[PDB]
DNA sequence: CTAGTTGATCTCATATCAGGAGAAGGAGCAGAGCG
């Protein structure tokens, strides 16, 4: 048995689902977006989106809609999986926690029954009677609400037209009306049943068939004043009553298919349609009195391509893309003056579909940077994506060891922090920075033979510095000190800590609480506690008076973080954290929810507790290892809010997302002290000292993915890094008309420089493929060579043959024309990219597609349609033949490892071949006979073969007289994905070898090997997680992880769900002790953490 | 109230009076007719059978379940315990109207009037195997709902007038009740569960050669080893099948 | 195709677009195949054939020369070429082996570990496929024409016969019960066939030119009586509400068990809604059979639905729900008694009276 | 009216070579006669 480890290094990104509705509260509009397997929902307030929940279906969801029976407050949300798990879940928020009841569940799949083509339709009555499904071909199903189940126990209505396109329920009917379109041999009808709960049956419904368009594709139930339905078809737009059929044939929509829909308003005046381009449409019913005089469409403007889309409010449309951007839009009264008026108002990063990619050491560093090919026809893009935050610096000074940073304004009237304190060993330095310029000055009020403990800017246009003696309070405006508080004793201070209005300074064991007045520092609260003091922190969050009212401290020798009345100090709360080490740091600070506490060691330890402001009480201990070295945390505002910076010898950027606590990488090499900076010229700026210098950058996002955009406007295909050009060559298709004619500027038109296909060997819309090179750098498309007419180019392989030593582009291409079924004829053409141009090497005139190929040692392995044949590069430069392998239904997929090739079929799934070298000819070592169709192959092991079946599942082959012929499938397990892309290396700098993943979805993830002891334990583990957390929809994880296929369906085997053991991080410790009943529970953080690392 | 699989439901009342078994062979009457199939309720003499029976319908014509809850039934009784049989039903579900077959009777006219009332009326009509033999002529043309056979071991003669007279009803909710289904041989057991189900057990000759000859020839002294065991398979294998169908509690 | 794939890998078309419009691709490019073989052992004419439900790897084949043989499938070799070798048989020197033609040979579903075969011996053998020894035998009075398991019963494992008696038998593989029969024919039961869809439902074709769906859990006899006309020549039932007008002698459910294929001898063949009977009038044309036993034909599986029939000494391919002829496949010199598809690659293999099984390859 | 007694009648159940002659049908061959 093989041991895999599969984990997500990026959630899903493309929208398949999108519904708005008061799901979150009676008053609250919500937008729910499906992703894949991640359901979010968001409220609609008059700015953007504040999200408020995301949760992880156990599930595809193929369906979503909100609903509201008769006497529900507030929407129920249906969902069904594409597994055939339904549930209707509920909203309910006790206070700070958020929880998504399951109402009710079940599983609808019929055990026998032919999958419909067009797919899961999933319709409500819009007085909640019923919800109907149309799941398979001549049944639909009909799940009761009326009925309180909690089983939604379902029958079938047997549904005499077997392909039905699109059915909704119809409005303003007294029995739940179903109106559907459906195609019979004599074209396409329009007709009506009334569903009738009692009899379990169809009855006839109120208005009798109608023949409508070839392509009527989609019905639009009209709400209550109108009635009827809204057919849309490929040339025409037709309005059905019964007695009333209005007919338009705008010319406009002509050019592509409406695939989309969405319905303004309540009484359904205005419909927004989105089609295959990404154009958005109008239309609109007038009234006449109430009937339906007329139907108008009118353009609106220009979207990303919707897969749905929703009008929430004021205009505002969410535009659910699949292959492109989400789109956030706004729709204006009148025009842009280019006639659109539509206007983005927000993008959210869409990784579309993963078509290709590669891992490249991109910047000469140790980590790896995918490059992929994301995204579709008009939104294709090269998307690059890295495990950093991105320091992006602009300035240093090399100051050595800098162990304070404090931002000062030193201008009286300038709000910005045009100053920097610093302090080093015994003394303070000051450092001008005015706007670009930095240099080394002196600024009143500051002690330059005392070292700075604290200082910072306070109220009253006031300065404050903590010195290792006294503590001075420099008045800006007037002069020089004025107010000036010494210890009696004339004891050092050990610890300090300040913020905007008091003071709170550690001498030995003894802590003394200052507040800042003008001209004046006022003692109040003082006390000699047990031990010596050793972090603190009394900054205050949500202030809203002046001053905070709790304090935090960390003591040693009875090694926690206590708690502490500010004006009486006095012991509030205590959590015992243990250990040799004393802390380092404590910081707190809000997250996006409420007030949070963090606690470091010196030994990278960070302790994170959720505070209250009324007792100041930590509750939820959650420990976090980060680092090897003493930590310090920052605070610093960034656009959206507060993010703490852990300084260390592992920079980390702690921030809280979707109200949890996820940690950012930083990947420079230390950080000792880090402060915030806006000066004039720099914005939001850090400024990040380390042992030698102070470098000052900004950070961009802090996603723990950065993702960069290449927007190519056409849809990349392939992509291959070739190092010694520094250059990808990328596959791209561009979609031309009419002789042709660009739809629009895409990448491959607008090239530096560019070049045609001119061969000698061969003698609407239509796909013109190039080979782009673009500049590894900059991302500009260095050069853009168009293929020939109908020439498809398929697979794009880098690489240097046989014993020369250039390194050649070679394109695998395949003629299309619509007269056929597959490429008879195609090419292998060898390109070296040298001076900036793009010269053709060779070329060989192949009977077939060339699907992939893959550089073989030193030879060109290659796969013309059916046969996978092996070339020479000969000293003449031309590819010769060396030997054949025919054994296939279409090799599709090929990968190598020494002498091994995995050959992926169509539909035969794998194939292990061995070229034999001594011999000059392939051998069959081993095939896995089951009929899996493939969407991708790899090599893990010497004898592992990965493979990702096209119905969402990953298998792993492993090699075994004539049955060890047999490749054995070891491994099983549904991803839930349709895996693109294979991929060896990892993005960062117990587990064994590492691929990535690109899927269609966006997801990437990542494979890696256990062993066999790893894997019992976390099988274990993964077990009991099952047994303790709960799913949404309570959807058994076993069920969802299990192979499925149309055929066959096993229970998981030799996978550990990397996800559902990552999710053990996210649970109090009391579930968790729970889980680890029968090694202690700290063991398995070490075990989790040391995982989460890959 | 006591509720069962899909929609039965028997009044509580009347469910507390039950014994266990009683109430276990309510839920079986009516498995058997959510199956739409016959059975023998085979507990001995003195168990409770027409306990059962009636409490099974008037549960049946409670839940409502072309008849709407319970049709017009027929009970074949001995006419020693007809009024028996109207003293129980009066006494344990006073709704039933159930009227007597029988010279006897309660009718004053025509019995015909009588068949004609109980059957467009849903009631209970008890009357005896003698005049089941006598009116199957007016007996069956009204689509009855339940034919229970109280002691319905008197069709075990598979040839008697009785009995084709009784194997005339077309609905397939045919029970018998009778403590001692198998009298003298199998030929009788067979006669019973033809009139019950009447496919399970096959044609006559067909049951006598896979069974009767068999079982039977297998129980005599001088019964070879081999032919003992053969009688054993054969049992087995009759045991097997009859048993969704024959509900027999011993005391 | 390179449209199916880009669709495909873009996410514009599911990828149940390209499976099942490939898998058609493949039944409609179905010619005599270029590399393959089956090796041939029966001295007769293979009467039937049957490719395991689970795995699709191995065929049973039964002759009119009463052995059963057990093909792989599987091309274990490493050529392109090979033949579909024998691995096990019941051969003449078999002490069970069938004493005449075996008419019906059957996996039991479920499992690979049993299978079954009927004979015009007026037997119906149950065999472990393991030691290759008959585990029970069911005896009959009169000569077996078909029989048939269950393809979807988990609860009951019940074998339906039709022989020439006018009985269905319903042989129980639990406690060995042989008597429960089914009354409502006149003639030999020429065809036998449990729903694919419905665990208790079983459609019965009689030379009585009736078909008769039967829930077997039923006391009350057949459910459905096929009528070709529906009702429009309606009569008292006694000898009208016939399926066909000649010897009803071939049953097959759709793949999704919806709709009844039914075969006769009146050159005809019929699609039928399974759920009420009634004839879809769908043409077909002329379909040849004068065969005087049952007939095996089948349908596709998992394509964007196609039957199978022996036409002759061809197989006829027809769109199932357009009754559109599709092809020939002309290959045999006999007449062709049975034809079995292999729905994983949408092959076909037929057995004919020249003693030969010939496989069927998309090109 | 109206129940109780009296006879007839039916069902059901209990084991263990030394004829001959003629008439009606079917069979195979032969030819005639026409498409």
């Amino acid at each position: 048995m093989s041991y895999n480890y599969v984990v997500t290094a990026q959630k899903p990104t493309a929208v398949n689902g999108c519904v708005t509705g008061h799901f979150t509260s009676a008053e609250d509009l919500n937008l729910l977006i499906a992703k894949n397997t991640r359901l979010e929902i968001y409220v609609v307030t008059a700015e953007g989106l504040r999200p408020v929940k995301e949760v992880g279906m156990y599930g595809k969801i193929a369906v979503m809609e909100l609903f509201r029976p008769k006497g529900e407050s507030k929407d129920l949300l249906f969902i069904l999986t594409a597994k055939y798990n339904a549930c209707i879940l509920e909203y309910k928020q006790s206070g700070e926690s958020i929880d998504i009841i399951t109402r009710a569940h079940g599983n609808v799949q019929d055990r026998i029954g032919r999958p419909s083509e067009t797919g899961i339709i999933g319709i409500i009555d819009p007085e909640c009677r019923m919800i109907g499904l149309r799941l398979y071909d001549g049944l639909f199903k009909v799940i009761p609400l009326d009925r309180d189940n909690k089983e939604l126990k379902a029958f079938n209505i047997r549904l005499e037209e077997l392909h039905v396109i699109d059915v909704k329920f119809l409005y303003g009917c007294q029995a739940p009306t179903i109106c559907f379109v459906y195609q019979d041999p004599q074209g396409r009808h329009v007709k009506t049943y009334e569903v009738s709960l009692r009899e379990k049956e169809f009855n006839k419904g109120p208005w009798k068939q109608e023949n409508v368009e070839a392509e009527a594709s989609m019905v639009i139930a009209v709400p209550e004043p109108f009635g009827g339905a809204i057919i849309i078809g490929q040339e025409s737009i037709t309005y059905h009553n019964g007695d009333k059929y209005l007919a338009i044939a705008p010319p406009i929509i002509k050019q592509s298919t409406i695939v989309c829909h969405n319905r303004v308003d309540p009484n359904g005046s205005r419909y927004l349609l989105g089609d295959m381009e990404g154009r958005l449409f109008m239309l609109l019913l007038e009234k006449e009195e109430v009937t339906l005089k007329d139907l108008r469409v009118e353009l609106l403007g220009e979207t990303s391509i919707a897969e749905c889309l929703t009008y929430l409010d004021n205009g505002v449309v969410f535009v659910g893309s699949r292959l492109g951007d989400s789109q956030l839009v706004k729709l204006n009264v009148d025009s842009n003056e280019q006639g659109s008026y539509v206007v983005a108002m927000e993008t959210f990063t869409n990784l579309g579909p993963i078509v290709d990619m590669c891992v490249v050491d991109l910047e000469r560093q140790g980590q790896g940077q995918l490059v992929t090919c994301s995204g579709a026809f008009k939104e294709g893009s090269l998307r690059i994506i890295r495990n950093g935050i991105g320091i992006h610096e602009h300035a240093s000074i090399d100051l050595p060891g800098i162990k304070g940073l404090w931002p000062l304004r030193s201008d009286p009237n300038r709000e910005t922090d045009d100053t920097l304190v610093l302090s080093f060993v015994g003394q303070t330095r000051v450092l001008m920075l005015n706007g670009e310029e930095v240099e080394e000055t002196e600024l009143m009020g500051f002690v330059d033979d005392q070292q700075t403990f604290f200082c910072g800017n306070v109220a009253h246009q006031q300065l404050i510095q903590i010195t290792s003696a006294s503590v001075r309070l420099v008045s800006q405006e007037p002069k020089a000190l004025v107010s000036e508080w010494k210890e009696p004793q004339a004891k050092n201070i050990s610890v300090a800590s300040c913020n905007s209005s008091q003071v709170v300074v550690a001498v030995g064991r003894a802590l003394y609480y200052l507040q800042i007045h003008p001209q004046e520092l006022r003692q109040i609260s003082h006390t000699e506690m047990e031990h010596e003091v050793a972090c603190l922190d009394i900054t205050p969050l949500g202030d809203s008076n002046g001053l905070s009212p709790l304090c935090a401290i960390g003591l040693w020798t009875d090694i926690s973080a206590r708690i502490l009345k500010l004006p009486s100090f006095e012991l509030l709360h205590k959590e015992m954290l243990g250990g040799e080490i004393i802390p380092r740091s404590i910081l707190m600070t809000t997250f996006e929810s409420s007030h949070y506490l963090l606690c470091a060691l010196g030994d990278g330890a960070l302790f994170y507790f959720g505070l209250n402001i009324e007792t100041g009480l930590l509750s939820d201990r959650k420990k976090v290892t980060l680092g090897t070295q003493p930590t310090v945390l920052r605070t610093f505002r960034s656009l959206s809010t507060t993010n703490v910076f852990a300084c260390s010898d592992r920079p980390t950027v702690i921030y809280s997302s979707n109200h949890k606590l996820v940690f950012s990488n930083v990947n420079l090499k230390e950080v000792n002290y880090m402060c915030p900076l806006n000066s004039d010229g720099y914005p939001d700026s850090l400024a990040l000292a380390n042992n030698s210098t102070l470098t000052i950058g900004t950070i961009d996002e802090i996603q723990k993915l950065h993702i960069r955009t290449v927007p190519l406007y056409e849809s990349p295909r392939k992509i291959c890094y070739q190092e010694v050009s520094q250059c990808f060559g990328v596959l791209s298709s561009r979609i031309e008309v009419q002789g042709t004619t660009a739809l629009r500027p895409s990448a491959s038109t607008q090239a530096l420089s560019s070049s045609v296909s001119s061969s000698k060997l061969f003698s609407e819309e239509v796909e013109v493929h190039n080979l782009l090179i673009i500049d590894q750098h900059t991302f500009e498309v260095l050069h853009a060579h168009q293929f020939l007419q109908n020439e498809y180019a398929l697979s794009l392989v880098s690489c240097k043959l046989g014993k020369d030593p250039n390194t050649y582009f070679i394109v695998g291409t395949a003629m299309v024309y619509p007269e056929e079924a597959e490429p008879k004829q195609g090419r292998i053409v060898v390109f070296q990219y040298s001076d900036g141009k793009l010269q053709t090497v060779a070329e060989k005139e192949v009977k077939g597609a060339v699907y992939s190929m893959v550089e073989f040692n030193g030879k060109l392995l290659a796969s013309i349609n059916s046969t996978v044949r092996l070339y020479e590069w000969t000293t003449e430069k031309e590819l010769r033949t060396e030997c054949n392998h025919y054994n296939n239904i279409m090799a599709l997929y090929l990968k190598t490892k020494g002498d091994f090739i995995l050959v992926g079929d169509l539909m035969r799934s794998v194939l292990l071949l061995a070229y034999k070298p001594m011999e000059g000819n392939f051998e069959e070592i081993a095939r896995d006979f089951n009929p899996n169709w493939m969407s991708a192959v790899e090599i893990l092991d010497d004898d592992n073969f990965l493979g990702a079946e096209n119905a969402f599942n990953l298998f792993v082959c492993q090699k075994d007289d004539e049955e060890r012929q047999h490749l054995q499938e070891v491994g099983l397990f549904h991803l839930g994905e349709f895996v693109n892309v294979f991929c060896h290396g990892s993005l960062v700098m117990p587990t064994q070898g590492s691929v990535l993943f690109g899927t269609v979805n966006g997801m990437i993830g990542l494979v890696t090997s256990l062993s066999e002891s790893w894997y019992n334990l976390l099988l274990d583990m993964q077990n009991r997680l099952n047994k303790v957390i709960k799913s949404v929809g309570k959807i058994e994880h076993s069920f969802w992880r299990s192979f499925h296929t149309e055929r066959k369906t096993e229970p998981a085997t030799g996978f550990i769900d990397g996800d559902l053991i990552e999710s053990f991080l996210d649970i109090s410790r009391p579930k968790m002790q729970e889980v680890v009943a029968n090694a202690t529970a700290d063991d398995l953080i070490k075990v989790v953490e040391e995982l989460t690392r890959i | 109230d006591a509720e069962f699989d899909e929609g039965f439901k028997v009044p509580g009342f009347l469910f507390k009076k039950l014994f266990k078994y009683q109430q276990t062979g309510v839920r079986w009457l009516w498995e058997l007719h959510c199956q739409q199939a016959g059975g023998i309720l085979g507990d001995e003499m003195g168990l409770g059978k027409t306990i059962q029976i009636i409490a099974f319908l008037a549960g049946l014509s409670y839940s409502k379940i072309r008849f709407e809850g319970l049709g017009p039934t027929v009970i074949v009784c001995p006419t020693t315990v007809m009024h028996q049989w109207v003293k129980e039903f009066h006494t344990w579900w006073p709704p039933f109207r159930v009227a007597i077959l029988h010279e006897t009777g309660s009718y004053t006219h025509k019995k015909e009037k009588l068949i004609r009332d109980v059957a467009h009326c849903h009631g209970i009509l008890i009357t005896s195997y003698s005049y089941i033999r006598l009116m199957q002529d007016d007996i069956s043309r009204y689509d009855w709902h339940y034919v229970i056979l109280d002691e319905g071991h008197k069709i075990r003669n598979p040839n008697a007038a009785v009995t084709l007279a009784c194997k005339q009803f077309r609905t397939p909710h045919r029970i018998i009740l009778s403590g001692s289904p198998m009298q003298n041989n199998l030929r009788e057991l067979w006669s019973l569960f033809d009139f019950i189900f009447p496919g399970k057990l096959g044609t006559l000759p067909v049951f006598m050669e896979q069974f009767s000859v068999p079982i039977t020839m297998g129980g005599y002294s001088n019964a070879s080893p081999v032919q003992v065991k053969t009688a054993y398979k054969c049992a087995c294998v009759l045991r097997d099948t009859i048993n969704p169908y024959l509900l027999r509690r011993m005391k | 195709m390179l449209g199916f794939l880009s669709a495909r890998q873009t996410g514009l078309e599911d990828p149940l677009r390209l499976r099942r419009a490939e898998s058609t691709r493949r039944v409609l490019g179905l010619e005599l195949n270029k590399d393959r073989d089956v090796e041939r052992i029966h001295g007769g004419g293979i009467n039937t054939l049957d490719i395991e439900p689970v795995e699709g790897r191995y065929m049973l084949s039964g002759g009119s020369d009463g052995v059963i043989v057990l093909y792989d499938l599987e091309n274990s070799s490493r050529q392109s070429y090979y033949t579909c070798k024998a691995v096990c048989s019941i051969g003449r020197d078999h002490p069970d082996v069938h004493r005449y033609s075996v008419e019906t040979v059957q996996w039991y579903p479920h499992d690979t570990g049993m299978f079954t075969s009927s004979s015009f011996d007026k037997t119906l053998k149950v065999w472990d496929t393991n030691t290759l020894q008959t585990a029970d035998v069911f005896n009959f009075e009169e000569t077996v024409y078909s029989h048939h398991m269950s393809p979807v019963s988990t609860k009951h494992c019940l074998v339906a016969v039709g022989t020439r008696g006018p009985k269905v038998q319903l042989c129980d593989l639990k406690s060995g019960s042989c008597s429960h029969i089914l009354q409502g024919h006149r003639q030999e039961i020429l065809a036998v066939s449990w729903s694919p869809r419905y665990d208790y439902i079983l459609a019965t074709a009689s030379a009585d030119s009736r078909v008769k769906l039967w829930d077997v859990r039923r006391a009350s006899g057949c459910l459905i009586t096929l009528d070709q006309h529906n009702g429009k020549k309606s009569q008292a039932v006694e000898s009208a509400n016939t399926a066909h007008n000649g010897k009803v002698n071939g049953l097959c459910f759709t793949s999704d068990g919806l709709h009844l294929l039914t075969v006769g001898t009146d050159n005809r063949m019929r699609l039928w809604n399974s759920s009420n009977g009634e004839n879809t009038l769908v043409n077909y044309g002329k379909v040849c059979n004068n065969s005087k036993k049952g007939l095996k034909f089948t349908v596709s599986c998992g394509c964007s639905e196609f039957v199978f029939v022996p036409y002759g000494s061809t197989i006829a391919v027809y769109t199932v729900y357009s009754g559109e002829q599709i092809t020939m496949l002309k290959g045999h010199y006999k007449t062709v008694d049975c034809c079995v598809f292999q729905s994983n690659f949408q092959e076909l293999y037929s057995g004919s009276r020249d003693c030969n099984i010939l496989a069927w390859v998309p090109s």
